[PDB]
């Protein structure tokens, strides 16, 4: 075992060495002589009522008009954003979501949480109403994200400190991620879905490949649990927000850290983050039940968004980048613009 | 408006109607959370998840088990949390102790009170009558305590079981009074894993948690 | 020809009032949520608003008529609309009064079986109530348009100061009630229960009084009796926001 | 009855 | 096993990595070259707001 | 998904009969049904309409004061009262389903039909009425209406639908674009405000009969007069 810890310490040794020859300038240094982006000001433009608990998750639609929003109550809603009209209402067997997804097509929606299943519900068939499609089981720990890759194919993370692949049509895990030693709570797709990120519980991040199955590269910044993770539009960097109270950006191709995202001020922890999209702006949530606009050139305040009674849990940017979604724990939504 | 426009919107109005008559019969429930460690009776008090239901006095309850600093957050809202311990084993009492004081000071369960139930308790007064062990071997102060004059009730047992009692249920107790500010309240008890009188201590424990929480909302306390 | 101080203070305190019955209505309209408790303290803050304005108005005319030579003259659709204020303001004190004592009494009712609308509804009936007597009693004294007998408005009044006692009666009963309760099974409950209970007493009675009683049963004292009645009642108006909300929130 | 607009 | 974690570190460590120079410029170019497509940096006139 | 209707038969003029419909196979409770009449040798026609909940209902000018609509949905069955019947109320019945949300595809499945027998407005009309077809060719088939069916909201609102002989009618095209599910991609529909078309690629058998276009933007809902293809 002595042998194999030296050989460890010294392989991190050589690593460390590695990444720090290629920091020979900084992101704050090379964007000085840019206009800054100036006063971002925004104002609640729908609100959302229906829900008698707590908000969870939300997840926007492909067309950018359509919704879908999970709380504690035991039920699941299609909201359609233009009119405010509910389009479905999705009882649920388990009262106890932390998570949920539209699928790309529009055809299925996904949830799941402390009972350790994801369930798949078919919105559109004959006989007019949704029933559940598939269950899919296996899981040791409680259900943190969920996302669509086709009509067939879904990745799922969980607090057993592991990552899924599953076949919906076998119901049949197809690849199991292995190597985080906390619970992991949030995942990311590429936009060519060919690889994704996770952050876990161990103050670490890792980059996956989907069609081999290994680890590809860990990222080590924090200092407490990571909460939320984000694809730059660009798909070769990514943002995390931890308990930190602060916020970070990371690179692929030079495997370290570039950008610090923190102020004085703020003392809480962050739940979730999201771009816009030209990638100029860095949204955040945060518990002291407000939102934070950034900008992710500079390193600046550049608005707040102000509107809810109680803590922040979920965010979300349409794909035209016209609006924003806030969900909070006063059992509301709004839609800025 | 067009006339699917209308036609959806009165579906909408008729989501909403069931909505809220779902909302108004949940209203009635009450929840409560299952805390505990192995070797402890957690799952004979009354007589992923495993739910258990029962009522009292027209009241419907809904107890829950999970079978942790992460998903703690769920049961924010939850009446009360009931805590089990056995009091039999002096070898594990300190780490039950640890676990009571993490629990007492989460950021997230500031307003919950907590219902205690000390089990086991015919083998503590056998052991205690047995004399093969000593509590003061593990916590030395328990030579220098001494019973309360004006706070000593007894049904009709030895002195010594008494005071083994008393000197247990002080332990936790000023653990939960240390720092609390008075927002929330712990209520102990005493069991045996053959009592029957164990749904209504919760119940009446329940109407007094619920009548503080009116008090504050009417600004009288 | 000495009752001008009295009419500095009754300014000056319906000046103090009216800023803390906007600084509610603000904060309790739409800014924050709202309770059980907050529709009382809403329709109370409102029919202080009517009553402080009409005393203010009144307060102006007299000035204006003593200090210029201009003088003014207005109808008792006023004073109709000034009595139903007073009156609606003295019913919400006893509605919140029995509200607390049902809480303390019957936790798990209040908190799991009570309905979402019963406020809405005890306060549009007790303003309705309130309204359809001071027109009934302004109709048949002679306030309105029209001309009346005696011994109508003299009964009306008498009625009105039943109303009255009973209104007393009531918040009374439902103090000791509480009160009893918490003891058989704590300084701010007391000082609470005993503030409101004088403050009542003391400074909302003797409008009513003067004006309901005294003027049948017993008219140069009109100088030395209505002045101070005034000033009370606007004292009370004035203080309830201090009373019933701010305290409250720190 | 009486009129208090004085 | 430790081997595993030393198999690990040794795929890890043996990559082709680029200065941070080279990605800065990179992230500020696909800023600007989109800059004039997301509306909520420039504000969309009022009828072309759908909300 | 089923829908049968039962009833019908001779009736002298000033007499009354009562029409039923059962449905069984889908959620009854949670859809907006439709009466249309077809006459022996005419087009279809509109009668009336009961939504879901029972908080809406409409009638024609035709027949209104007359006739009653109303549905039993714990026994899934829809009625149509008859009152005071006429010479001109010879004609055979349908009953329509239909539901309305964002992006559904109202008036779906329709059931067969009862015969009965006894002893402004929006006009749009198909000009042409009947066109000699062959297998493996294309055709055309277009309608007009009287005033625009483009809405403000981005939305126009026509129909399409096809009866082959001794059938029901089925839908092809809803909203003026969507192919319905089940209709084969040969069909497509494209249109301007007043003027429509409908293209059918391939031409094969099974493929004949009379297509009807329908405007759905107000009521009452109107259709056109019928275009037949032959061999």
């Amino acid at each position: 075992l002595d042998q194999l810890r030296q050989e460890a310490e010294q392989l991190k040794n050589q690593i460390r060495d590695a990444r720090k020859a290629c920091a020979d300038a900084t992101l704050s240094q090379i964007t000085n002589n840019i206009d800054p982006v100036g006063r971002i000001q925004m104002r609640t433009r729908r609100t959302l009522r229906g829900h008698l608990a707590k908000i969870y998750a939300m997840h926007w639609g492909t067309d950018s008009r359509l919704l879908v929003s999970a709380s504690q109550d035991g039920k699941l809603i299609i909201w359609d954003s233009y009119t405010t009209n509910k389009v479905h209402a999705i009882p649920l067997r388990s009262s106890w979501v932390m998570t949920c997804a539209y699928a790309p097509s529009g055809n299925y929606v996904a949830c799941g949480g402390l009972d350790n299943i994801c369930s798949i519900y078919n919105l559109k068939t004959r006989e007019g109403n949704v029933r559940v499609s598939r269950e899919l089981a296996g899981h040791t720990g409680y259900l943190s994200c969920c996302r669509f890759l086709d009509d067939n194919q879904i990745v799922t993370s969980s607090g057993d400190t592991t990552c899924a692949l599953w076949d919906i049509e076998t119901g049949q895990q197809t690849t199991t991620f292995t190597g985080h030693t906390g619970d992991v709570m949030s995942l990311s797709l590429a936009p060519d879905t060919r690889l994704f990120v996770s952050g876990a519980c161990d103050a670490s991040a890792k980059l996956w490949d989907v069609r081999e199955g290994m680890c590809r590269q860990t990222f080590t910044g924090h200092e407490s649990d990571i909460n939320a993770i984000c694809f730059f539009p660009n798909g070769n960097a990514f943002a995390t927000g931890s308990d930190d109270a602060t916020c970070r950006l990371f690179d692929l191709r030079a495997d370290q850290e570039l950008m610090t995202y923190s102020h004085d001020n703020i003392i809480c922890g962050i739940t979730s983050v999201s771009f816009s999209k030209s990638g100029r702006l860095l949204l955040a949530g945060y518990d002291d039940f407000n939102c934070n606009v950034w900008d992710a050139l500079k390193a600046d305040r550049a608005g707040v968004l102000a509107g809810h009674d109680n803590r922040v849990s979920c965010l979300g940017v349409t794909d035209d980048g016209m609006a924003v979604a806030t969900g909070s724990w006063d059992s509301f939504l709004k839609i800025w613009n | 408006v067009s006339a699917e426009d209308k036609a959806a919107a009165e579906r909408s109005k008729m989501i909403d109607k069931n909505l809220r008559e779902d909302g108004e019969k949940a209203r009635r429930t009450l929840r409560l959370l299952l805390l505990g460690a192995d070797n402890s009776g957690k799952s004979t008090i009354v007589k992923g998840i495993f739910e258990t239901k029962f009522q009292v006095d027209k009241v419907n309850f809904h107890m829950f088990d999970v079978g942790r600093r992460k998903w703690i957050q769920c049961f924010n809202d939850v009446t009360a949390i009931i805590f089990v311990v056995d009091s039999s084993d002096y070898n594990r009492l300190q780490e039950a102790l640890n676990d009571f004081k993490s629990i007492w000071n989460n950021r997230w369960l500031r307003t919950i009170s907590v219902i205690l139930f000390l089990n086991k308790q015919d083998l503590l007064a056998e052991k205690v009558l047995a004399g093969k062990s000593k509590i003061e071997d593990y916590f030395p102060e328990f030579a220098r305590y001494t019973t309360p004059e004006d706070a000593t009730p007894e049904p009709g047992e030895d002195p010594r079981v008494t005071r083994a009692k008393y000197f247990i249920r002080k332990e936790f107790v000023d653990i939960s009074t240390a720092s609390g500010d008075g927002r929330h309240i712990c209520y102990p008890h005493f069991t045996c894993a053959v009592d029957t009188e164990n749904a209504r201590r919760i119940f009446n424990d329940c109407k007094d948690i619920i009548l503080q929480m009116n008090l504050r909302e009417y600004n009288l306390v | 020809k000495e009752t001008l101080i009295p009419v500095f203070l009754i300014l000056f305190i319906a000046l103090v009032g009216l800023v803390g019955n906007g600084f509610v209505l603000w904060l309790l309209g739409f800014r924050m949520r709202r309770n059980a408790f907050s529709v009382y303290v809403l329709s109370l803050a409102g029919a202080d608003f009517l009553f402080l304005c009409f005393q203010i108005i009144n307060c102006l005319v007299y000035l204006s008529n003593f200090f210029c030579s201009i003088s003014i003259n207005f109808p008792s659709f006023f004073t109709t609309v000034m009595t139903c204020a007073y009156l609606a303001g003295l019913s919400m004190l006893s509605t919140v009064s029995t509200e607390r004592c049902l809480s303390v009494l019957w936790p798990i009712w209040y908190r799991c079986r009570r309905p979402r609308h019963l406020s809405a509804v005890v306060c549009v009936l007790l303003w309705a109530l309130s309204l359809l007597l001071s027109i009934l009693e302004g109709k048949f004294c002679g306030f309105l348009f029209s001309d009346g007998d005696s011994g109508w408005c003299q009964t009306f009044d008498f009625i009105t100061a039943a109303w009255l006692i009973f209104l007393f009666m009531v918040l009374c009963g439902s103090s000791l009630a509480l009160l009893v309760r918490i003891l058989c099974g704590l300084t701010r409950l007391y000082l609470t229960i005993l503030l409101t209970v004088l403050v009542f007493l003391l400074c909302g009675l003797p409008f009513g009084i003067q004006w309901f009683l005294i003027l049948w049963i017993w008219d140069v004292l009109f100088c030395h009796i209505h002045p101070v009645s005034v000033v009370l009642s606007s004292l009370n108006s004035s203080a309830n926001p201090i009373i019933y909300f701010f305290v409250g929130s720190f | 009855k009486n009129f208090f607009w004085k | 096993q430790a081997r595993k974690l030393v198999e690990q570190l040794k795929m890890e460590a043996n990559i082709d990595r680029i200065k941070v120079s080279k990605a800065a410029a990179d992230l500020m170019a696909y800023c600007e070259a989109h800059a004039k497509e997301d509306p909520l940096l420039t504000p969309v006139p009022a009828s072309e707001n759908p909300f | 998904v089923q829908l049968v209707e039962s009833g019908g038969g001779l009736v002298q003029p000033g007499g009354s009969r009562k029409l039923s419909c059962s449905a069984s196979g889908f959620a009854f409770s949670s859809f907006g049904m439709h009466w249309v009449r077809q006459a022996p040798e005419k087009g279809l026609e509109w009668v009336a309409y009961i939504s879901s909940g029972s908080g809406t209902i409409y009638y024609a000018d035709t027949v209104k004061g007359r006739f009653t609509i109303s549905r039993d949905d714990p026994k899934n069955t829809l009625f149509l009262q008859m009152t005071s019947l006429r010479s001109e109320d010879t004609a055979m019945y349908y009953c329509v389903r239909s539901i309305y949300y964002y992006g559904s595809s109202p008036f779906d499945f329709w059931g067969q039909g009862t015969t009965l027998t006894v002893s402004s407005d929006i006009v749009m009309t198909q000009a042409t009425s009947s066109v000699p077809v062959t297998p493996g060719e294309s055709v055309s088939i277009s309608c007009r209406s009287s005033k625009s069916l483009l809405h403000s909201n981005g939305n126009t609102y026509l129909y399409w639908f096809l009866q082959r002989p001794g059938q029901s009618p089925q839908l092809l095209i809803y909203r003026m674009s969507n192919l319905a599910s089940g209709v084969p991609d040969r069909f497509s529909g494209s249109g301007s405000g007043t003027a429509f078309t409908l293209t059918i690629s391939r031409l094969e058998a099974e493929d004949v009969g009379v297509y009807y276009c329908m405007q759905h933007l107000e009521y009452p809902l109107t259709f056109g007069a019928g275009t037949k293809l032959e061999l």
